C-alpha cells in the first residue's frame, strides 16, 4: 500500500485541502514518526491547495515541535497555508520540484460571516492577527522583514520553485535523476 | 392596485409610509416621495409613518438626508415597530414632531453587517464599520439627546423600548392618544 | 384587478378587510385605509371584517393603534376566523361594535416567536417576549373584560371560541343574525 | 404602479434616480430618460440622484455617455450610497453640479470581473481588463481632478469616502445642507 | 409601467433601444417597432441605440433584415456595449449613420453555439455553423469594409474595440461628441 | 405594456407576429388574431411574420387551419428563423405571398416527440406519429411543390435553408429586397 | 494506524466538531483508558471548533470522572466547547501549542427555534443556565470570578496560547523540541 | 486484485480525472516503485480525461524525478493534462494503443473566478504561465518549437495515436499480439 | 465469490455502463489473464448498455492486443460501445444468448457541449472520426463495407442474436444445455 510505504520510510503526505481532518491526520503522523525515531528526518510531501489557519497552525506547530527535522517537498502546489507549511521545514531541507507552484496570499474568509459590528470588529481583529501571524511565521522561515511579506501577500503571489528559492520559501529546487 | 391607490391618496394628504425593511428600493421611493411632496408644497408637514424592522444603513441615510434637506418638517410616527433604521428615521424626524403610537415598540441596536474577502478587504470593511457605527451612534445621540456613550452602551445588543420608554429616551417627542 | 376593485368599492362604503395573516404588508395597507377613511369622514364607522389566522404582534399593534387613534369607531366583524392577532384586532374594535358572524371561530393563544443567537441576545429576546406577552394579555384583559389571570391561563395553549363563547368571554359584543 | 407614478412625476420635474445596481436594464432606462428629458427641454438641468451600489462598467459608461452628450447639465446627487459605478456617475456630473447629501458615503474601488475560458480567452480578457481599468481610472482622475496615480492607488481595495471626504477628493462639488 | 412609458415616448420620437441580449423576444419587438415606425413615417430616421451583450444570430438577423427592408435609415448608436449581435446590428446601420458614443466598447467575436445529439445531427449542425459563421463574417466584412480574411482572423477569440478603434475598423461612422 | 402596444398597433395594420415557439398559447392568440382580422376586413391581406424555432404540430395546425379558412390572404414572412412549425406556417402562406427576408434561415425537419407508457400506448403513439409525419410531409409537399419522397428524404435530419435555398425549394415565393 | 498508536499511548484525539457522535467516541475512549491504567495520564488533543453544550458536558464530566489526569493539549484551535474542554484538564497539565487559538464565547442557538412564548421562556432559561454553567465551569478551571468570564465571553474572545495562559485556560505554552 | 497485480508488476494506472487526489496516489506510487527497484522501468497506463495543472505538474515532476524510466501507455484517452503526462515518458518508451486518442489543448479555467481586476491580472498571468509551462514541457518531450505547440493547442487538437507519433507525443503505436 | 470464480476461469464480466472506470477494470483484467495464460482463451461476458468511445477503444484495443483469443458472449444487451466490443471478439468465438439484444448506433454527444464555432468544428470533426472509427472497426469484424454500417447505424439498429449473426456481430447463437 503506497501510502503506508511512504509512512514506513518516514514520509508524511499532505496531499489534500488543509482542513481540520487533514490537520488531524498529519499531527497524528508527525508525532508517531517523532516516537519511532526522533533523530531521523521526517519528510513532508506537500501538494495542497491550502486553506484553514487553525489547521495550518496545528500542522505548523507540530512540525516545529518534533525533534525530527522536517523535509518539506513541494510536489505540484503549495498554496495559502500549504506554502507556509512548505516554509515551515527546517532550513536547508525545504525542497520543491521544478514545476511546483508556491502560492502565498493573505488569509481570507471563505464566505460572509454575519453579525453585529461588535461581533465583526472581533472577526476582523482575528483575521488581522491571522494575517500578522501568517507574515510573522513566513518571515522566520524566509528571512524577510514581515512587511515585505505583507506587500507581497497583498494579492496572490504565485512563486515558481526557482523563485520560491529566491523568496526563501524553499531552499533547493530538486534536480531530476532521469535526463530524458 | 388597491394598496398603491390607498398610498397614492395618502401621498396626496402628504402621508408616506416606511412600512417595509429599509432597502434601496423602499428608500428610493421614499426619497422620491419626499422630493415630490417638498416640491408640491414646501411648507406643509410630511407625515412619515414607520412600521419597519430596519434595514440598510445607506438606504436609511438616503431617507434621512432627504428628510433633512426637505424644506418640509417630516413628522415621524412609530406605527407598531421602529427597529434598526426604522428607529433611526423615526428619531430623525423634526423635533417636536416625532410621534410614537402608544403600542409601538422601538428597537435600538448597533448595525449588523458581514465581513468577507481577504484580510486587506476585511480590514477596510472593519474601518468602515467603525465609521458607520460611530456615525450612527452620533446621530442617535443627536436625535435622542442622549450622550454618545449611552447610545453606544445601549446599542450593544438589542435594546427595546415601549412608546413611553422611547419618549423618555428621546426617540419620539410625543405619544399621541386620541 | 377584480379583487382590488371589489375591495375598493367596499373601501368607498368604509368596509375594510383583514383577510390574511397580519404581516407588515397587510398591516400597513389597513393602517393606510384607516387613515384614509378617517380623513375622508371622521364620524362614520369603519367596518373591519376579520378573516385572519393572526400574524405579527407589531403589525397588529400598528393596526390596533391606528384603530384607536382614528376618530371613527372601528366596527369589527369576526368573519370565519379571528385567530391570534385576528382575535386581538377583533376584540380591539369599539365597544358595542365588535361583532361575530354566527359561525366565526375565535382562536386565542399566547404569542409565538423564536429565540436565536447568543445567550445575551436570547436573554434580551426573553425579556422582550415577557413584555410583549404581558402587554398582549393586558390588552386582551382590557378588551374582553376578563381578568389578566384568566387571559394568561386561557392563552397558554390554543383556546378556541365559537361566536357564542366569544360573546360570553368578551371578544365580541354582538352576534349579528339577519 | 405607485413607485412608477412617483418616478414619473419626478421625471416631469426632471429628476431621475439611479437607485439600483447599474445593470443594463437600469442603464437603458436612465439613458432613455436622459434622452427623453434632453429632447423635452435642452436647457434645464437634469437631477440624477445616485443611491447605487455600483454595477456594470459598460452599463454605467452608457449612462455616462448619455450624460455627456445630453445638452442638459446633469446635476448628480449622492443620496446615501454611490459605490462602484455609482460614484463614477456621481463624479460624472456637470462640474459645479455634483452634490453629496451630507450623510452619503462614496465607495471607490477598481473594477471587479471574472476570468473564464481558455488561456487565450483569459489573456484577451486580461488585456481588456487593463483597458477598462485604465479608462475607469483616467475618467475618475478627470472627474475628481486627482492624478491617475492617486486614483489607481486609492482604487486598489475599497476606498470609502464620507460626503466631506468626497468633497475634498473631488467626486462632488458641494454638500447641500438646508 | 414607467420604463415602458419612457420607451413609448422615445418610440414616438423614433428612438428604439436594443438594450438586452438579442433573443427572439427582444428581436420581435424591435422588428415590430421598426415595422411600426416605417409604416408611421417612411422618410424619417429611426435611431436604434445598442446597449447589448449580443445574442441569437437568427434573432439579430431578423432585426438586421427589418433594418434593411425598412425604407427608413436606421441610425445605430453604440451606447456602452455592442458585443456580438450587438456589434452586428450596430454595424448594420445605415452608412454614415452608425454612431459610437465615446466610451462605448464594441466586442467582435465568432458565433457561439452548441453541438448535441448524434453524429449525423452534429455533422449537420457543423455544416450549418460553417454557413452561419461564413455569413456573419461576410456581413461584418460588408459593414466594416474590412476583408473577410481580417474579419475571420479578428473574430477568432474576443476582439474588443473602443469607440475610436471601432471607427478605424469600420463598425461605426462617427463618434458623436457634444 | 409597450411590447403589447406595438403589437396592437401592428394588429391595426394587419401585421401579426409568430415570434415564439408555437405552443398552444401563441397559437391560440394567433388564431384569435387571424379570426379578429378576418372579421374586421375580409379582403385585406394579413402579414404574418415568422421568427419561430417551431413548436407543437397541433398548435401549428390550428394556425394553419385558421390561415386557410380565413378569407384573407395570409402573407407570411420568414423573419430571421422559420424552423419546424415555423417553416410550416411560413410555407402555409398564400402562394405568391410567402416571403423570406434575405437573411432568414429556414429549418426543415421531421417532427419530434416522445413515446411513453405501456407497449400498447406506444404502439398507438407510433401509429399516430406515422399519421402526423405523413400529414406534415404531405402538406410540405403541397406547400413547396416538392415530391413527398423528397420532403421525407430532406426532413430526415435537420435540413437548413437560406432564403435563396428556400426560394428554390418552394417554402417562400419571393425574397423581398428594398 | 496513527490514531490507534495515539490511543495505545493514551492519547485521545478530539479533532472534529464536538457533536453527539464526537462526544460519544471520547467518553468511550476516556473510560477505556481509565480501565487500562487509571493512574497513568490520559492526554487529550484538541483541534476542535467546538459546538454542543450537552456534548461538551458529556466530554467534560467524563474527563473529570476518570481517575487519570487529563493532559489537554490545544493544537490549532480550542473554540467554544473545545476551549472549555481545554480548561477541563488537570491543573499543571493544560497545554497549548504556541500558535494555537483559544476562542471562548457564550452559548448560542445555531438557528432559530420556534414556539410559543412559554416554550421560548424555557429555551431561554435553558441557554441562560447553559451560559452560567459554561461560566461556572470555566471559573473552576481558570480561577476567575465567573462574572469576569461573563464580561469576557460576552463576545468571541480569541486567546492566543500565551494569553490563554494568562487567562488560565492553559498552564503551559509548549516549547519546540526540534533538535535542529 | 487486478490493480495490485499491475502495481506488483510496476504498472501505475492513472485511469481517472487528474485532480489532487489522483495526483497524490500516483506520486505515492511513483516513489514506492522508485524504492523497490530504481533501475527497472515503471509503466504508466493513461486513460485520463486530464484536468488540473498543479496536479499535472505534481505527477509530471515525480515521474521525471524518479530513477526509473517511465513507460507511458495511452489506453483510450490522454486528454488535457494526461497528454502531457503521456509525453512525459522517457523517449522511446512512450506508447499508445492504436485507437487511443490524444487531446492537447491550452489550459483553461473551469468556471469563472471573480475578483478585482488586480486579482484577475494575476489569475490571467497565472494561466499564461500555465500555458507557457504546458508548451515548454510539451516541447521538451515532442521536439517542437513551443510556438508550434501554441499554434496547435490554440484549440482542442485531437491526435490519433498514429499522428500523435508524428507529433511526438508518443514514440510507438502498439501492435496487437492475438496469436491470430 | 462469483465474480472471482468467473475471473479464475478466465471470464471477464463487462456488465455495467462502459465508462472510464469500467474500461479501466477490464483492461486490468485483460492483461492479467494475458499474463496468467496467453494461449488460453479469455471469455468476455457483455451485458452492457454501452457508452463512451474512448472507453470503448480502450477496451477494444486491449482485447485486440492480448495474445489470448477473446470469446465475446452477449448476455441480454450489447448496445453502442458494447456491440462493438461484442464484434471485437475473435472470429468464430463471438457468441450471443438467443434473446440477447445487439444495438448498434452512431456515436452521440450525451448533452450539449458549448463553445465557439471553431471549438465546435473540432468537436464535430471528433464525433465524425468517432463515427468513421466506429464503422471501420465494425467493418473489420462484421465483414461489411463500412458504408453499409453507416446506413445501418444511421438510427438505432436493434439486432436480435439470430440477426446479429447474419449481420456479422456474432458468430454463434448459443444453444441451451438444460439436460431436460
Ligand atoms: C496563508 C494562510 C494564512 C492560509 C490562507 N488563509 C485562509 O484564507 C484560510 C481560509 C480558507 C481558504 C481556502 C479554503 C478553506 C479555508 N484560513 C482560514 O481558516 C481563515 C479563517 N478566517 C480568516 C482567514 N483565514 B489560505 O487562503 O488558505
Ligand atoms: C440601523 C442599524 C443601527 C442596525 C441594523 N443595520 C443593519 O444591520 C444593516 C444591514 C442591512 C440590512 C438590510 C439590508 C442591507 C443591509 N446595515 C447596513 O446596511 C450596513 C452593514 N454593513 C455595512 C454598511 N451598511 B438594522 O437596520 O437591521
Ligand atoms: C397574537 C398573538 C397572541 C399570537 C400570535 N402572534 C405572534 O406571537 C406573532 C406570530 C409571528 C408573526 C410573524 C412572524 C413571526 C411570528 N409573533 C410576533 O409577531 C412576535 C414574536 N416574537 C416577538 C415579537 N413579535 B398569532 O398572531 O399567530
Ligand atoms: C465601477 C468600477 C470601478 C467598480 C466595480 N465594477 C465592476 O466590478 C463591474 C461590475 C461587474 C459586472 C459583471 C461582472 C462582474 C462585475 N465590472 C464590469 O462591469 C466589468 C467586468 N469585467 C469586464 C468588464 N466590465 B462596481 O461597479 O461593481
Ligand atoms: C453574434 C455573433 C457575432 C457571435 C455570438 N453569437 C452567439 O454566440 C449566438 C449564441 C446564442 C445566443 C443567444 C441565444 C441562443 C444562442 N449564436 C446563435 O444564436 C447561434 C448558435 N448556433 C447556431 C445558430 N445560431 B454573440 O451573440 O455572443
Ligand atoms: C414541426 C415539425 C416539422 C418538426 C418539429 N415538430 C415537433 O417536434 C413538435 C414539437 C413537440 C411538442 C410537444 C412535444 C414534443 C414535440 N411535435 C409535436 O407537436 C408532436 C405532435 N404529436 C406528437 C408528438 N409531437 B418542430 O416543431 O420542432
Ligand atoms: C462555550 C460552550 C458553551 C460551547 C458553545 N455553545 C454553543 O454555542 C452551542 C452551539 C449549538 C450546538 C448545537 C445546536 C445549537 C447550538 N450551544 C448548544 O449546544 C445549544 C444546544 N441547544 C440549545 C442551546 N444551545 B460554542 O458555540 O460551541
Ligand atoms: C495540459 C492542461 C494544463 C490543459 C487543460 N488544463 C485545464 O484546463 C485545467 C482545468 C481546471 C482544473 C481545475 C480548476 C480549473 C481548471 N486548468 C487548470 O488546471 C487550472 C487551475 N487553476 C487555474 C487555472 N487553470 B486540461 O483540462 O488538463
Ligand atoms: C457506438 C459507439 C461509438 C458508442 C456510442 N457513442 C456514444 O454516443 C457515447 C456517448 C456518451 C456515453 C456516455 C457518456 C458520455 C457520452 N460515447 C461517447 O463517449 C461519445 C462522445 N462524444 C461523441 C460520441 N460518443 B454509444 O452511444 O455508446
Amino acid at each position: 500500500n503506497p501510502y503506508n510505504k511512504l509512512f514506513e520510510e518516514r514520509i508524511i503526505f499532505l496531499g489534500v485541502q488543509v482542513d481540520d481532518a487533514s490537520a488531524n491526520d498529519i499531527m497524528a503522523q508527525l508525532l508517531v514518526l517523532e516516537s519511532l525515531d526522533p533523530d531521523r528526518d521526517i519528510t513532508m510531501y506537500i501538494n495542497s491547495p491550502g486553506g484553514g489557519f487553525t489547521s495550518l497552525m496545528a500542522i505548523y506547530d507540530t512540525m516545529q515541535y518534533v525533534r525530527a527535522d522536517i523535509q518539506t517537498v513541494c510536489l505540484g502546489q503549495a498554496a495559502s497555508a500549504a506554502a507556509v507549511l512548505l516554509a515551515a521545514g527546517t532550513p536547508g531541507k525545504r525542497m520543491a520540484l521544478p514545476n511546483a507552484r508556491v502560492l502565498i496570499h493573505q488569509p481570507s474568509l471563505s464566505g460572509v460571516i454575519q453579525g453585529q459590528f461588535s461581533d465583526l470588529e472581533i472577526q476582523a481583529a482575528e483575521i488581522e492577527r491571522m494575517r500578522t501571524l501568517m507574515e510573522t511565521t513566513l518571515a522566520r522561515h524566509t528571512g524577510k522583514d514581515a512587511g515585505v511579506i505583507r506587500k507581497d501577500t497583498d494579492r496572490d503571489k504565485i512563486l515558481t520553485a526557482e523563485e520560491a528559492k529566491d523568496y526563501g520559501i524553499i531552499d533547493t529546487v530538486l534536480e531530476y535523476r532521469k535526463l530524458s | 392596485s388597491l394598496t398603491d391607490s390607498v398610498y397614492e391618496r395618502l401621498l396626496s394628504e402628504r402621508i408616506i409610509f416606511l412600512g417595509s425593511e429599509v432597502n434601496d428600493e423602499i428608500a428610493n421611493r421614499l426619497c422620491a416621495q419626499i422630493l415630490l411632496l417638498a416640491a408640491e408644497d414646501a411648507s406643509k408637514d410630511i407625515s412619515l409613518y414607520i412600521n419597519s424592522p430596519g434595514g440598510s444603513i445607506s438606504a436609511g441615510m438616503a431617507i434621512y438626508d432627504t428628510m433633512v434637506l426637505a424644506p418640509c418638517d417630516i413628522a415621524t410616527y412609530a406605527m407598531g415597530m421602529a427597529a434598526s433604521m426604522g428607529e433611526f428615521l423615526l428619531a430623525a424626524g423634526t423635533k417636536g414632531k416625532r410621534y410614537a403610537l402608544p403600542h409601538a415598540r422601538i428597537l435600538m441596536h448597533q448595525p449588523l453587517g458581514g465581513v468577507t474577502g481577504s484580510a486587506a478587504d476585511i480590514a477596510i470593511q472593519a474601518e468602515q464599520f467603525a465609521v458607520i457605527k460611530k456615525e450612527m451612534f452620533r446621530l442617535n445621540a443627536e436625535f435622542t439627546g442622549q450622550p454618545i456613550e449611552r447610545i453606544e452602551a445601549d446599542s450593544d445588543r438589542d435594546r427595546w423600548f415601549t412608546a413611553a420608554e422611547a419618549l423618555e429616551y428621546g426617540f419620539v417627542d410625543h405619544i399621541i392618544t386620541r
